[PDB]
RNA sequence: AGGCAGCAGUGGGGAAUAUUGCACAAUGGGCGCAAGCCUGAUGCAGCCAUGCCGCGUGUAUGAAGAAGGCCUUCGGGUUGUAAA
RNA sequence: CCAGCAGCCGCGGUAAUACGGAGGGUGCAAGCGUUAAUCGGAAUUACUGGGCGUAAAGCGCACGCAGGCGGUUUGUUAAGUCAG
RNA sequence: CCCUG
């Protein structure tokens, strides 16, 4: 299924999460349909930590996509829960 | 060569064949000595050069020059050879690396030691 | 419109099927001279109205045979 | 036989200009007089004229500034065996902009700078520098 | 000490004369500094 | 004031009844560094004599050229006998990207920012002659515009 | 990672003073500058053009204490940036942190400045940097720590600085032992004996 | 009865390419309502200068121009502020 | 003219800055050389960018199919071409 | 007719 999830890039001990719609059958950082945002867990203050394209997230979840747990949490902070 | 001719027959590249065909695009190749001997060189240079007829692991039969100041290579010695043609010797295109499996280092050398497989003088 | 191509039919001696030479004009990649390129397609011709050497309009369709995936639209001029 | 009258023009200009002829004569055409119009307005030839009704002869009367040849270098590009077409941004700067490229584009023949201002491309007829 | 490869192969009369008529004991040409073979195109250090 | 520089000195040979006569030929280039450059070739029995040969010939043959703030006006080609040279003006701080003889002649001419390449035979004599040919048939936009009968604004 | 021999031998090789000593005495008194190093020092070398290029490049490297791979990556970055490549190269070279400390006068020589950087005597914009190859951005402000306020060598370095010539693109004070770097210098602010177009010739060979 | 061209590894070939490691802590997958289970994917650790990148081997002073070598027209110069 | 070095030119013959060592320098630097392999230099397969009287290179000569190119005017199409 | 490499 099309799935909004976090694919890891970056270096050792310093991850970077690309938030992406991808098929659930495929690899973690392999083939994907479409990037919808990013996430830096190691982003410091006075810069952006993450951005999410909530319009495309809503488009996909209404279109039939499922949501991963971490990205669901991140939607909660970008909507300021 | 007009452009219509080039379309009908494209430009032919040089094949540019290899100088050292025995190594088969490997940097070094292990062999066993089948005949160690000496040979006189071509004009103008004149000396007694030390070469060895070697059978490699891929079955080829080559002649390899031995550098340095005297060797210890005998019959059934397992040596390692590298590329590099010797000008004088007609037919010898390979060198025995010194400090090899059986090629002992050249005695009493304190310059070009890494080329001739020589340890540090303990000082 | 509908994507369709001009060609010159050169052999029709098999029945209910023609082969047409699409004559396209392609620049050479490394020399820059424009080279005449020919392409032969087997075309389903119902009723066999075409002749040798006609000019024919063809259109890609579903596979109708092993080598036939194109069908006639309208004969441009008869020879 | 004869297969490029435009190259015949450019050659006639080069040879007469090297031999220091005041004027050179050839047959005419619309493309020929168009090129002559470009060179008259842009400043390599000084004048040109067409004579005749069924046989139009184009005559090119030339110039020399300090005695030597005004046309320093001159060359046909879009040769019949090898046609040259360029995009908008690929119009060449002949002679680092000092010379011009007679280019035939969709709004007629014009110089390289006129083609660049118009925003068009076409056949690079000749480099004249 | 390595063996010399004589070019006479299998010697069955006299190997000393065989090595003479081998290229090992050949007569050798000396490049004159001046005289007949005198001209040097390029120096040793130039 | 006047910059002077040797490129290469060569030894040539006569053959006579007794033997050989060895003579030295040296070629130099002179230039004030403001686009006013020339070359001189001299033959002598001995090398400094060949040097003042090349000096006096270079000053008496030495000619003038047009420069644009340390670089050429336009790309230019020069051909003399078996040597072809191709030079382009360059941006700020590029340098004299050329061979040996071309390096010498342009850096004594006062060009600072040039790309260059030598095709064909690379004899220094033919190379410097081809380079001086390229400089002398190279032309500048102001004299081009006077030669035009139009303005520098019109041509540029 | 560094050269550990005689700096006066180096200055003898390039024939010119390279600011490689304290400067309390004359370099003529300290050593024989005008003679080449080694046994054949009295020879007058007929240097080839490649020799001139190599000696000028090595002169720049040995004045600025810069390793060769460092210098080659610096040239690559200088060609990457826009404008005069030699100017960008010397801009990067002057923007090296140890050279900034030397020009600011916190270190007597570039060796002392580089040692102080290694031993963490310099705060840069309130955060510690201990690498000499750190690039100081324009309009930055750097400090010296109290551990080197109590250290006596900085006073010697400072008095050597006011006997030496003042850089015009820096603002340094000794009362609070502090400095400010506002702009990248240019050629007239730099020395006139550096031959940068010849340097770019050598690396374009 | 069996199929390491899964991970680690062994033998052999070759000039040559590594540990019979820890953990689901994170990401992701399978199953399950979920807790949770499995995960040699993955996150990490160990070996190799294999490459790139970054730093270290210190800082000033010192003619005694020490020796001992190097050259010598034996006057001396050099190693050499180099050293102690 | 042995021992040897060599990527090329080549050095070694009793006065070797080319062999082996020392001293001194040069260049790199936790790397340094050698070998293997690709590109460049090589405009040395030349499209950009080569040549054929004598350096290698004009079929012994002609006719001619496919193929390549096309004097000039007007109108038309817009395939190539150009612009968005 | 020939002139050791
Ligand atoms: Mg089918
Ligand atoms: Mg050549
Ligand atoms: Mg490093
Ligand atoms: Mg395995
Ligand atoms: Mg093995
Ligand atoms: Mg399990
Ligand atoms: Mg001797
Ligand atoms: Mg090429
Ligand atoms: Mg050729
Ligand atoms: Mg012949
Ligand atoms: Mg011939
Ligand atoms: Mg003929
Ligand atoms: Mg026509
Ligand atoms: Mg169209
Ligand atoms: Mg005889």
């Amino acid at each position: 299924m099309v799935t909004i999830r976090l694919a890891r890039h970056g270096a050792k001990k310093r991850p970077f999460y690309q938030v992406v719609v991808a098929d659930s059958r495929n690899a973690r950082n392999g083939r994907f349909i479409e990037r919808v945002g990013f996430f830096n867990p190691i982003a410091s203050e006075k810069e952006e930590g993450t951005r999410l394209d909530l319009d495309r997230i809503a488009h996909w979840v209404g279109q039939g996509a499922t949501i991963s747990d971490r990205v669901a949490a991140l939607i909660k902070e970008v909507n300021k829960a | 060569a007009t452009v219509n001719q080039l379309v009908r027959k494209p430009r032919a590249r040089k094949v540019a064949k290899s100088n050292v065909p025995a190594l088969e695009a490997c940097p070094q190749k292990r062999g066993v000595c089948t005949r160690v001997y000496t040979t006189t060189p071509k004009k103008p240079n004149s000396a007694l050069r030390k070469v060895c007829r070697v059978r490699l692991t891929n079955g080829f039969e080559v002649t390899s020059y031995i550098g340095g100041e005297g060797h210890n290579l005998q019959e059934h010695s397992v040596i390692l050879i590298r590329g590099g043609r010797v000008k004088d010797l007609p037919g010898v295109r390979y060198h025995t690396v010194r400090g090899a499996l059986d090629c002992s280092g050249v005695k009493d050398r304190k310059q070009a030691r890494s080329k001739y497989g020589v340890k540090r003088p303990k000082a | 419109k509908i994507r369709t191509l001009q060609g010159r039919v050169v052999s029709d001696k098999m029945e209910k099927s023609i082969v047409v030479a699409i004559e396209r004009f392609v620049k050479h990649p490394i020399y820059g001279k424009f080279i005449k390129r020919t392409t032969k397609l087997h075309v389903h011709d119902e009723n066999n109205e075409c002749g040798i050497g006609d000019v024919v309009e063809i259109r890609e369709c579903r596979p109708l045979s092993k080598t036939k995936s194109w069908t006639l639209v309208r004969v441009v001029e008869k020879a | 036989s004869m297969q490029d009258p435009i190259a015949d023009m450019l050659t006639r200009i080069r040879n007469g200009q090297a031999a220091n002829k005041a004027a050179v004569t050839m047959p005419s055409s619309k493309l020929k007089v168009a090129i002559a119009n470009v060179l008259k307005e842009e400043g390599f030839i000084e004048d040109f004229k067409v004579e005749g009704d069924t046989k139009p002869e184009l005559e090119l009367t030339l110039k020399y500034f300090q005695g030597k040849a005004v046309v320093e270098s001159i060359q046909r590009v879009s040769r019949p065996g090898l046609r040259i077409y360029k995009r908008k941004d690929e119009l060449p700067k002949v002679m680092a902009g000092l010379g011009i490229a007679v280019v035939s584009t969709s709004k007629g023949v014009m110089t390289d700078r006129a083609a660049r201002q118009a925003g068009l491309g076409g056949e690079i007829i000749c480099y004249v520098a | 000490m390595s063996r010399y490869q004589h070019t006479k192969g299998q010697i069955k009369d006299n190997a000393i004369e065989a090595l003479l008529h081998d290229p090992l004991f050949r007569q050798r040409v000396e490049k004159n500094k001046k005289g007949k073979g005198s001209y040097m195109r390029k120096g040793k250090h130039g | 004031e006047l910059q002077e520089k040797l490129i290469a000195v060569n030894r040539v040979s006569k053959t006579v009844k007794g033997g050989r006569i060895f003579s030295f030929t040296a070629l130099t280039v002179v230039g004030d560094g403001n686009g006013r450059v020339g070359f001189g070739y001299g033959k002598a029995r001995e090398v400094p004599a060949a040097i003042q040969k090349a000096m006096e010939k270079a000053r008496r043959n030495m000619i003038n050229v047009a420069l644009n703030n340390g670089t050429l006006q336009h790309p230019v080609k020069g051909v003399h006998t078996g040597s072809r040279v191709f030079m382009q003006p360059a941006s700020e701080g590029t340098g004299i990207i050329a061979g040996g003889a071309m390096r010498a002649v342009l850096e004594v001419a006062g060009v600072h920012n040039v790309l260059a390449k030598a095709y064909g035979s690379t004899n220094p004599i033919n190379v410097v002659r081809a380079t001086i040919d390229g400089l002398e048939n190279m032309n500048s936009p102001e004299m081009v515009a006077a030669k035009r009968g139009k303005s520098v604004e019109e041509i540029l | 990672a560094r050269y550990l021999g005689p700096k006066l031998k180096l200055s003898r090789r390039e024939g010119t003073d390279l600011f490689l000593k304290s400067g309390v005495r004359a370099i003529d008194t300290k050593c024989k500058i005008e003679q080449a190093p080694g046994q054949h020092g009295a020879r007058k070398p007929r240097l080839s053009d490649y020799g001139v290029q190599l000696r000028e490049k090595q002169k720049v490297r040995r004045i600025y204490g810069v390793l060769e791979r460092q210098f080659r990556n610096y040239y690559k970055e200088a060609a990457r940036l826009k404008g005069n490549t030699g100017e960008n190269l010397l801009a990067l070279l002057e923007g090296r942190l140890d050279n900034v400390v030397y020009r600011m006068g916190f270190g007597a020589t570039r060796a002392e400045a580089r040692q102080l950087v290694s031993h963490k005597a310099i705060m840069v914009n309130g955060r510690v940097v201990n690498i000499a190859s750190y690039q100081v951005s324009p309009n930055d402000v750097v400090s010296i720590r109290e551990k080197a306020k109590k250290q006596s060598r900085v006073k010697a370095a400072l008095e050597l600085a006011e006997q030496r010539e003042k850089p015009t693109w820096l603002e340094v004070d000794a009362g609070k032992m502090e400095g400010t770097f506002k702009r990248k210098p240019e050629r007239s602010d730099l020395s006139a004996d550096i031959n940068e177009h010849l340097i770019v010739e050598l690396y374009s060979k």
